[PDB]
């Protein structure tokens, strides 16, 4: 059924599975009219669709356009994912095709059983994990094709660099799951801790700095640090 | 006025006519049902004192011909059989009103509750949903699951209502995913009303005769399909105004005749404060909306 601590080893068996988040599909500016009333100005959004065994990520950018002219763009974005994510799936060759999707909220679980009817052997989840997938867009290389798309766009990324060469999925999970959280709670200390040291640089083709495994460890260290802090500096313990 | 006469009453029972029920005590003297109105089908059923367990009963017509109630003591119960001899049928229910051995159908004049219940409900309608085609008559009962039921399993057993499926291709139109998911008329009108049921007097008998199973059986399923194909409507911005005038009738109707106090287990608060609030007809059943909250406010 659902997702959560007791079946979280699950995410790295060998079936392949897909997460799913709408958080960052339908984005938009809120500003004053000059009439002094307010309007939304909406900016292109993404899918984050993330196999977090692999690291591959099929982030589908959402153009602005998809929304001229149409009304209830909420709940219009839910049903606009579920289309992407099912059109990803029938694009992708059979023995690639998930098992399982997850979505990291409910309100996408209609949308989505809806449009895979056709598909009665995946398995459409929800979780009761609160995962910080929003942040991704704390993430400059995802934040630029983003905003720089002139056009609909399916852009191939592995959030997890390299680092399976040297860890396991569970773990670089983990890290994955610790950088998001810090940038969601505090995107520019977040931001400070990764980048303090110009020495250590992020290559053409990655996301994340080249940190020694050392450097890892201090890394992770500092984020926690930082996801416990603001969590005083928020509820003042 | 035909008759609905019984061999004995030899267990004590609580015998149902419609929406009538008296009880006959163990060995009383008791020969039957007289006075019941031609020209509406009649449900007579049963719940014996011993037992509360299963309430079972038989949809007839009495136009489709003479029928009597006989206690089978092995399988232990009251099952209805056709006399297809006319003239000795005549004689021993003329036999038992001579001796006044016959409860009279207690019709008030001023009272068209059956009429307005069966409206649309056709016993040869009745014997597609229950599949024994040797007899005129049909035999329900409290724990009958249905065809959907036995999908999520004796099958000759089953009731065979029209599954309707929000959810599934059927309902779904390729590339209209959002627009039939939210706004579900091609599924009411295309699939169902134009598509299986031909015409919406179809459409509300199975409706009317799954409340009414419900009702006198405690049939879950049946009411399962009652609160499916009201929701359907709802559900649909696109409803002839003739077919939501009539359903409002239909409904006020079967709220004003359920007990007040099987309104907990009967009602299923998901579809009706959909119906009433939220959906595309939520102004469209005032009569419906008047009953529901005069009498149970408590659901919504
Ligand atoms: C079972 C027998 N052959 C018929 C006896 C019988 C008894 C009562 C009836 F009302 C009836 F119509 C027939």
């Amino acid at each position: 059924g659902a997702m959560n601590s007791s079946n979280y080893a699950e995410l790295f068996n060998n079936d392949i599975k897909l997460f799913v988040d709408d958080t960052n599909v339908y984005r938009v500016t809120v500003h004053k009219t000059f009439e002094g009333n307010v309007a939304t100005k909406a900016i292109n959004g993404c899918i984050f669709t993330l196999n977090p065994k692999t690291g591959h990520l099929f982030l589908k950018i959402i153009h602005t356009s998809v929304w001229a002219g149409q009304k209830r763009l909420s709940q219009l974005a839910k049903w606009k994912t579920a289309e992407e994510v099912s059109a990803l799936v029938r694009s992708l060759p059979k023995e690639e095709q998930p098992k399982q999707i997850i979505v990291t909220r409910k309100a996408m679980l209609d949308p989505l059983e809806v449009h895979m009817l056709d598909f009665p052997n995946i398995a459409i989840r929800p979780t009761e994990l609160r995962l910080p997938f929003s942040a991704a867009m704390s993430i400059d290389k995802l934040s630029d094709v983003v905003m720089k798309a002139t056009e609909p766009q399916m852009v191939l990324f592995n959030i997890y660099d390299d680092w399976l060469d040297r860890i396991s999925s569970y773990t670089a999970f983990s890290r994955l799951t610790l950088l998001l959280r810090a940038l969601k709670t505090n995107e520019e200390s977040a931001k400070m801790i990764l980048l303090s040291d110009p020495t250590i640089t992020i290559k053409s083709y990655h996301l994340w700095p080249s940190f020694t495994d050392e450097q890892w460890i201090t890394i992770e260290s500092q984020m926690r640090d930082l996801i416990l802090t603001e969590y005083g500096r928020k509820y003042n313990v | 006025m035909n008759t609905v006469p019984f061999t004995s009453a030899p267990i004590e029972v609580t015998i149902g006519i419609d929406q009538y029920s008296f009880n006959v005590k163990e060995n009383q003297p008791f020969h039957g049902i007289k006075d019941i109105p031609i020209g509406h089908v009649h449900v007579i059923h049963f719940q014996h004192a011993d037992n509360s367990s299963m309430r079972y009963g038989y949809w007839f017509d009495c136009r489709m011909g003479n029928f009597y109630i006989q206690y089978d003591p092995k399988d232990g119960l009251y099952k209805m059989m056709e006399e297809r001899d006319g003239a000795k049928f005549e004689n021993i229910v003329h036999n038992f009103k001579e001796r006044q051995m016959m409860v009279s159908y207690p019709k008030i004049d001023e009272d068209d509750t059956w009429y307005n219940l069966t409206e649309f409900v056709q016993m040869d309608k009745i014997r597609k949903i229950v599949r024994k085609d040797e007899n005129q008559f049909s035999y329900v009962d409290s724990s009958m699951t249905t065809v959907q039921e036995n999908e999520l399993s004796d099958p000759a057993h089953s009731l065979n209502y029209t599954v309707i499926n929000f959810k599934s291709r059927e309902a779904i139109r390729p590339g209209h995913e959002m627009e039939d998911f939210l706004d579900k008329s091609y599924y009411l009108n295309t699939v169902m009303l134009q598509g299986i049921f031909k015409n919406s007097s179809n459409y509300f008998g199975e409706l009317q005769f799954a409340f009414l199973n419900a009702m006198f059986f405690g049939n879950y399923g049946s009411s399962l399909q009652w609160h499916a194909m009201i929701e359907l409507i709802c559900s649909s911005a696109t409803v002839p105004k003739h077919m939501l005038d009539k359903l409002d009738e239909i409904l006020y109707y079967q709220i004003k005749t359920l007990p007040e106090q099987y309104s907990d287990i009967l009602l299923n608060e998901r579809v009706w404060n959909i119906c009433l609030y939220s959906s595309f007809q939520k102004n469209s059943l005032h009569n419906t909306e008047k009953i529901m909250e005069n009498k149970y406010p408590e659901l919504l």
